[PDB]
RNA sequence: GGUUGCGGCCAUAUCUACCAGAAAGCACCGUUUCCCGUCCGAUCAACUGUAGUUAAGCUGGUAAGAGCCUGACCGAGUAGUGUAGUGGGUGACCAUACGCGAAACUCAGGUGCUGCAAUCU
RNA sequence: GAGAACAGAAAUCUCCAGUAGAACAAAAGGGUAAAAGCCCCCUUGAUUUUGAUUUUCAGUGUGAAUACAAACCAUGAAAGU
């Protein structure tokens, strides 16, 4: 995980870094091998957390492509 | 309205200033030789040049307001007024302005032993690339008048500022040489202005990296006699030489940035 | 009934704007505007079409008037084997290919400058297309000449939405239609269509092909052979001059009207 | 000079104008009948000003017109001259060698009457020029025409006498 | 095979940022006066030597190469090698003075005194609960002007008893909005005067 | 975008400080040198003293004069043993670093090179459409660089004219995906092996199909190889060797359209088949073995090489460039007679085959056990060398056209460069962020091109062992890449259904 | 010397009325299936140089035409304009030395110079 | 300035002349004419996101505003804007 972009509950939770369901995070995608149309290697993108880590002990997210 | 706002934003001051524009103003009395020399200088300056065509009643050493008005209206910080008189024949007055106000003025006279750009009839360089400069004379480092001349010509013909240069763009060189070293109490020697184009050849003694250079003159060749001076006030000098420092990182003791980009602190 | 005050206050444009053949708004951006500030010189591939000729010139701007680096004309095409249609899409493609190959041979790029001291390999020759006063339309001979130069081996930055066969619905091209226009399939199809529809119209149109006994199915063959010959030998051979400079000058000044002197004019008035 | 075939005066364009004044259904029907007459869709002209007496607001539709060129224009012109029984005034021509006239009813042109159509009047105008008039129109090297080459009123009258053999009455 | 090693008595100085070379050697008036026919040769030779020194410095400067292809933003392709010019040494006067630091406005002073942090300004889209769409909170088709387009407005109880009862509430709210905008403009003009 | 750290104040002052000029001293003394051949280990002239300001061209002319071939010189490259090449001149190469002093000797290893040069491909010529599905294979014609064959997943192959970047011929005989395509080394016929277990032959000039399809394989075709021209007797056409998933290699005579031999020793799917220059065939298969068959002995397996612990994905021969090129060269000249074609093909093959004493035909096998093996099957049966270091499976392996280098492209997003004679490790090419599928040399063995899963092609300079240029433009995965014989064009194809042409 | 394409200086090049232009080029002109665009193939787009013409485009000569432009040892170092020696003058102001410095007027004149490439009976 | 039924001082069409005397902003003593004026096409993203960099804030110190730059984005055949 690189950063927390937007926690949907509140900007206070966003700046505190709370990982809840629906939170937009920034992830490192270096091992995904993404290249732009201009030849730049992509190593950072956005994902949305789709579970409750407080409930199941892990963070699952969907990459926003 | 948005276009006018964009024009105002472009005109207003900024941390990294644009290339200085030069405006060529005919005076009350003008000559074909003056027009040809102005055309050659404007060709060396373009595309940072504007040229007026009509006649203007301008006396820089008697009144500054029309020049200041022209500078503020045209957003040109360099002024070249071409005039003629019996006492001053073929007079070119270079007015460099600061904040739409007169920073400094020099007044030179062009000698008759000059050849125009079309006299040589030689192949010249591409339009709009920065030249190389050469200055010959210890008065460029010691004498205030020649200091002003050197700074004015560097600022006039410097053009775009860059930190990356294509070797295919190093075409021509402008040389300003003082006609013999002088002494105090003597008349100021004339300044000789020449323009050469480079031809590179294989050297056979500098390897394949350092070619032999040769110069072919393309004109104009000019002799400037230093007629009149007008120097700025020291507070204006300091204000014009102030630096923004917004862009550069602040220096801090015992704090460095390594090759990987990590900020590092030193311990004693 | 124009007034003398109007005559004094009149402000004429530049000469090339008066006899309108130069767009200075386009020229200033082509010459004095740069993507980067590295002082890399620019070159223009000027393409012009007359009623019977095509002019392609590679020009570098210069403070004392610009200078031509290389040029090619459509009246050199009979040398390579094109004696008909010297002003069509295929002729434009051949002219672009010819000027590209000629420039490459002149520069030695494809079979002592200051760049060779710093860089190991010569750069590809980059030019910018100059069209002057022409309409940018899908399927134009100027873009045909651009395609010819690009296939010849010059780096001309371009998109492909102006070539023939570009579909306006989906951002895609029809390379079959493009190749047909390259090798003159539209001309051959018109030839067959006229021969089947109106023999009277085909009497006037395509008369030279009938005179030389050139078939409608041989246009592709002759265009291919012309391309092969141009790629084989693209060097410039100037036309032989039957007369000389002073001969032409004297013969022209024989017909030119002689100036009358001021004293002769005063005598005529008096 | 007159023997040269390049000085012939031909039909440059025939413009048919119907100025209905009040926008709406009558304008639509005028456009429809002009379409059925000339075989081509018309072009409308926007309002230029606002006059209460004229009953026209700002930027509305006032007139339709059709520009016809070629043998179709020749056929329309000969039908119009048949309606006009081959007689025009000396004032019907202009100082630039172009001439026009009005037709009160289009039923006399040969168009079958329809009750939905109604009755429309139309202004015919014909432009005359010699070949070489595209010099003023082309994008590149737009230049003026020669003084002697310019179409004139008496030349158009002479051409009309030669072509249609109709007397141009002084009054 | 002419030499490329120009030897000079007084060592010259360079400003490679301005592409300039300055030599302060001894110049004789006799060889440079107009009475001499060899003045052109002397000046050409001196400028040639200085240009040779400057070219030596420039071609010994470090060079930047890249691997990106043509047709991309940047201007430098794989085949191009660019000299890295240092910062210019010679000082020149500016054309305009530096932009002055604007004095704090009344809002800025009040916000500093009361500890009001700047807003995050993520975007201008707000969710509408009465519908199922995201709408702009201001501007073109903004949600701040929906009362004008509202089909039915209930009349406030407090308006009754005054002569402003007959007025359209949409007109009243538009007037209040314009008054607020003009008040903001007057406050801006006041800050600029101060 | 992540930027490099900016220069500091002290670094800016250092930059503004005056620079040093690399000049050749006039008082440079002579240096004692001894020549030595990299290929043969032979010395010419012994200890000879040369000036310190000697250029590479002057040294080359002096070495030609020493050898006695001044009339017809052959350019050489020089290195000194760390081993460092001679870039511009001896002083700037060795004495300026100071590793070797003037009094010491210099042992110059000289190696022959190519007379011509290939410019790197820097831009995309065109993106040509026409294929309805993903592109699976592509090749260039050996005689000319204006003809490209490309087989795709729409059951068709296409012949493209590369001069105009337009389609020329459509080949629609097969029923399933066209897995592999190949051009005859004399340039006369294109052979396509498909997913429908069939092989077809096509005349390229007419875009036509010769006879019926070649049938007999019970599984899909994996690779096609041609009989070399220098072994083909004049007046006859070369035979076609085909491998397939069923584990059998079939030999086809195209003159009579028959099958002569059906080798069946492999217990598993045959990965690839190669027809070498000494009358042998080399087959690699998923049974972790390499089988060496003799064509002259009724297709009897001469040898079985067993040293890999996984599927051998690919194999390559030292003379593969000459075998594919036949008699043609980079100038595109065609011999007049079949006898002349056979003789010129023999000379071209021998240029790589017979050198430093005895002719050898080295083989390299890249397998799924993350390794490669370097073999000399004629002399010994044990592997000559083992190349290890890849962290994932090696998908492609290629010998350089001169045979002095090996390049391995792996699924760990890397390429590796190894010595061609002993197999020792030289360098690693990095810069791909997805798995590298295949690779292709240039004609003069100075440039390399690779295609990857990250939708990019990359051109590497072998001499400096760095990335020369990066070529994006493909919108999806690239599966095939090829470089023309004359070194003027590069073709690439993949999932985007587009053929990309690249030129200088 | 004519002409073409790209230009520099942007009226000595502009406007109005006559006259000439052999060859080449340029232009007018011919066709609407294809690419492309309009109410109109008028403009733009495509095709043939095939059917013709120099009638216009364009170039050049002419006019005490209008306009414009250039040298003056032409006004003239003149008008005007800032200091000054204690110059006078209780007075509205006056010559002088050092600086800066016009235009109107008059004479002599003019209607394009040119760079790059290609081509020409 | 002339021509065209209603239609004249004002409706709409056609031709010639037309240095801008129109319409846009500033208060030019030289703003804009194959436009900076009118119409048509494409974009609704313009409150993007990255920064060891500038200034400010914080008990939530790798966060936000802020300045500057870069990567993108829009359009165009392209130069480029």
């Amino acid at each position: 995980i690189l950063a927390v972009k937007k926690n949907p509950q509140s900007p206070m939770y966003t700046q505190l870094g709370v990982l809840t369901k629906g939170t937009i995070i920034e992830v490192n995608v270096s091992e995904l091998g993404m290249v732009t149309a201009g030849g730049k290697v992509v190593w950072g993108k956005y994902a949305q957390v789709t579970n409750e880590p407080d409930r199941d002990g892990c963070v699952n997210a969907v990459l926003l492509v | 309205n948005a276009r006018a706002k964009r024009a105002l934003v472009k005109r207003e001051a900024k941390l990294v200033e644009n290339v200085k524009q030069a405006l060529f103003i005919p005076g009350q009395s003008c000559n074909k030789n003056l027009h040809d020399i102005m055309v050659d200088l404007s060709a060396l300056k373009k595309p940072d040049m504007k040229r007026f065509n009509r006649k203007n009643d301008i006396h820089p050493f008697e009144d500054m307001s029309p020049l200041e008005f022209f500078s503020e209206k045209n957003d040109c910080s360099l002024m070249v007024l071409m005039t003629s008189s019996k006492k001053r024949k073929n007079n070119m007055t270079f007015i460099r302005t600061f904040g739409y106000k007169i920073y400094d003025m020099i007044e030179l006279m062009v000698a008759d032993n000059f050849k125009l750009l079309s006299d040589f009839k030689k192949l010249t360089f591409t339009v709009g690339l920065k030249p190389m400069f050469t200055f010959q004379g210890a008065a460029f480092d010691t004498h205030p008048v020649y200091k002003q001349i050197k700074s004015l010509f560097l600022d006039f013909f410097r053009g775009e500022s860059t930190d990356l240069q294509d070797v295919a763009g190093l075409q021509h060189v402008i040389s300003m040489t003082i006609q013999g070293d002088f002494q105090d109490g003597e008349p100021l020697p004339n300044v000789l202005f020449r323009v050469y184009k480079l031809k590179s050849y294989k050297s056979d003694q500098g390897g394949k990296r350092l070619p032999r250079i040769e110069l072919v003159e393309i004109g104009p060749r000019l002799d400037f006699k230093i007629g009149r001076i007008h120097t700025p006030s020291p507070d204006m000098v300091t204000e014009a030489h102030k630096k923004p420092k917004q862009l550069e990182m602040k220096t801090k003791k015992n704090v460095e940035l390594d090759i990987m980009g990590d900020k590092l602190g030193r311990i004693h | 009934a124009k007034s003398s005050a109007y005559s004094s206050r009149f402000q004429t444009p530049f000469r090339r704007r008066r006899e309108g053949k130069t767009d200075y708004y386009q020229r200033k951006r082509l010459v004095t505007q740069h993507k980067a500030k590295y002082n890399t010189p620019k070159y223009r591939l000027v393409v012009r079409f007359t009623n019977k000729d095509i002019i392609c010139q590679i020009i570098s701007s210069t403070i004392t008037g610009d200078v031509v680096l290389a040029a090619a004309y459509s009246h050199e095409l009979p040398r390579y084997g094109i004696t008909h249609g010297l002003t069509n899409w295929a002729a434009a493609y051949a002219t672009g290919l010819l000027i590209a190959r000629r420039t490459l041979q002149k520069l030695g790029l494809d079979e002592y400058e200051l760049t060779e001291a710093v860089e190991d390999g010569p750069r590809p020759f980059k030019v910018f297309l100059d069209i002057g006063l022409q309409r940018t339309t899908t399927g134009a001979r100027v873009f045909g000449a651009l395609k010819g130069a690009s296939d010849g081996g010059l780096y001309v930055p371009h998109s492909e939405n102006r070539f023939p066969g570009w579909d306006f619905e989906t951002e895609e091209i029809d390379p079959e239609l493009l190749r047909s226009y390259i090798f003159g399939g539209h001309v051959s199809q018109y030839m067959e269509e006229l021969a089947d529809d109106d023999e009277e119209r085909f009497s006037e149109l395509f008369k030279g092909y009938l005179a030389d006994d050139i078939d409608a199915d041989s246009l592709e063959d002759i265009y291919t052979s012309a391309h092969e010959a141009i790629r084989a030998d693209p060097a410039f051979k100037p036309t032989e001059k039957k007369f000389t400079k002073e001969q032409y000058a004297a013969e022209s000044k024989k017909y030119r009207q002689t100036k009358l002197s001021k004293e002769e004019r005063a005598a005529r008035v008096a | 000079k007159a023997q040269n075939p390049m000085r012939d005066l031909k039909i440059e364009k025939l413009v048919l104008n119907i100025s209905v004044g009040e926008s709406g259904d009558r304008l639509t029907r005028a456009s429809k009948v002009l379409e059925q007459l000339s075989g081509q869709t018309p072009v409308q002209s926007k309002a230029r000003y606002t006059v209460r007496t004229f009953g026209i607001r700002r930027n509305e539709k006032i007139a339709v017109h059709v520009t016809v060129r070629g043998p179709k224009a020749e056929e329309i012109l000969e039908r119009g001259l048949k309606v006009k029984e081959y007689q025009l005034r000396d004032r019907n021509f202009s100082a630039t060698g172009n001439f026009g006239f009005g037709i009160d009813e289009h039923i006399d042109l040969g168009i079958k009457y329809d009750p939905s159509i109604g009755i429309f009047g139309m202004d015919f105008y014909v432009v005359m020029n010699r070949p070489g008039a595209r010099v003023t129109r082309r994008k590149r090297c737009k230049g003026t025409v020669g003084n002697s080459h310019k179409t004139t009123k008496e030349d158009t009258v002479s051409w009309f006498k030669q072509k249609y053999d109709a007397d141009v009455l002084d009054k | 095979n002419l030499p490329v090693t120009v030897e000079k008595p007084i060592p010259v100085v360079y400003d490679l940022g301005n592409l300039a070379a300055f030599d302060s050697n001894v110049l004789d008036k006799n060889d440079l006066d107009s009475s001499n026919a060899r003045r052109e040769e002397k000046i050409k030779s001196l400028t040639r030597d200085n240009v040779q020194l400057l070219i030596n410095q420039l071609l010994s400067l470090p060079m930047k190469t890249t691997t990106e292809s043509v047709g991309g933003t940047g201007g430098q392709s794989s085949v191009m090698t660019l000299l890295q010019l240092p910062d210019p040494t010679t000082d020149l006067p500016r054309e305009k003075p530096l932009p002055k630091a604007k004095a704090m406005t009344k809002w800025e002073k009040f916000a500093a005194k009361k500890g009001i942090k700047p807003k995050e300004r993520a975007g201008k889209m707000i969710y509408d609960e009465a519908s199922g769409e995201w709408v702009p909170k201001w501007g073109y088709k903004g949600a701040n002007k929906k009362l004008d387009d509202q089909w039915l407005v209930e009349v406030d109880d407090k308006v009754k008893g005054t002569d402003n009862e007959l007025i359209d509430p949409r007109t009243l709210n538009r007037a209040e909005r314009k008054r607020l905008v003009k008040k903001n403009e007057k406050q801006q003009r006041r800050n600029m005067k101060n | 975008s992540t930027l490099i750290p900016p220069p500091s104040k002290k670094q800016k002052k250092e930059a503004q400080l005056p620079r040093e000029v690399a000049i050749i001293p006039k008082d440079l003394p002579n240096v004692s040198i001894k020549f030595q051949a990299l290929d043969t280990g032979d010395n010419v002239g012994g200890a000879l003293r040369v000036p310190g300001a000697i250029s590479e061209k002057q040294l080359e002319e002096l070495l030609n004069q020493l050898n006695g071939t001044s009339d017809d010189p052959v350019p050489y490259t020089f290195s000194c043993t760390k081993t460092i090449d001679i870039t511009d001149n001896l002083y700037s190469s060795l004495i300026k670093p100071g590793y070797n002093s003037t009094e010491d000797q210099i042992t110059l290893l000289y190696t022959p090179r190519a007379v011509f040069k290939v410019k790197p491909v820097t831009r995309s010529s065109s993106a040509i459409a026409g294929h309805g599905s993903t592109i699976l294979c592509s090749a260039f014609a050996p005689h000319t660089s204006s003809r490209m064959v490309t087989g795709a997943g729409d059951n068709t192959a296409r012949i493209w004219d590369c001069d105009t970047q337009t389609p020329m011929h459509t080949l629609k005989g097969h029923y399933n995906w066209v897995l592999c395509v190949s051009w005859s080394p004399d340039g006369e016929v294109i052979a396509t092996g498909s997913m429908d277990n069939t092989i077809r032959l096509w005349d390229p000039k007419s875009g036509q199909c010769l006879g019926d399809a070649l049938r007999g394989h019970s599984k899909w075709i994996t690779s096609l190889s041609w009989e070399p021209i220098h072994l083909v007797k004049p007046g006859s056409k070369p035979r076609l060797a085909s491998s397939s998933k069923d584990g059998t290699i079939k030999i086809w005579d195209t003159v009579s359209r028959v099958c002569q031999y059906t080798m069946s020793g492999h217990t598993n799917s045959v990965s690839c088949v190669k027809w070498g220059g000494q009358g042998l065939l080399y087959s690699g298969s998923h049974d972790r073995t390499v089988r060496v068959w003799d064509i002259n002995s009724q297709g009897r397996c001469i040898n079985i090489l067993k040293s890999h612990a996984h599927w051998v994905n690919h194999l390559s021969l030292s003379t593969d460039y000459a075998l594919r090129i036949g008699a043609f060269d980079h100038t595109g000249k065609k011999p007049s007679t079949p006898e002349e074609a056979q003789k010129k093909a023999l000379e071209n093959y021998e240029k790589i085959c017979k050198k430093n004493g005895n002719s050898e035909e080295m083989m390299v096998t890249a397998s799924d056990d993350y390794t490669m093996f370097l073999w000399n099957p004629l002399k010994s049966t044990k592997p000559i060398a083992r190349m290890t270091g890849h962290q994932k499976l090696v998908n492609h392996v290629a010998f350089s056209p001169d045979g002095r280098y090996i390049v391995s492209a792996s699924f760990d997003n890397s390429i590796k460069l190894w010595d061609g004679r002993d197999g020792k490790f030289i360098s690693t090419f990095r810069g791909h962020v997805a798995s590298v599928y295949q690779v292709a040399w240039s004609s003069d063995c100075r440039l390399l091109v690779s295609c990857s899963k990250d939708t990019t092609l990359k051109v590497w300079d072998v001499r400096t062992r760095k990335l020369s240029v990066d070529l994006p433009g493909h919108k999806d995965e690239v599966y095939t890449v090829d470089w023309s014989v004359d070194g003027k064009r590069v073709c690439s194809g993949g999932k985007d259904k587009m053929v990309r042409l690249w030129t200088h």
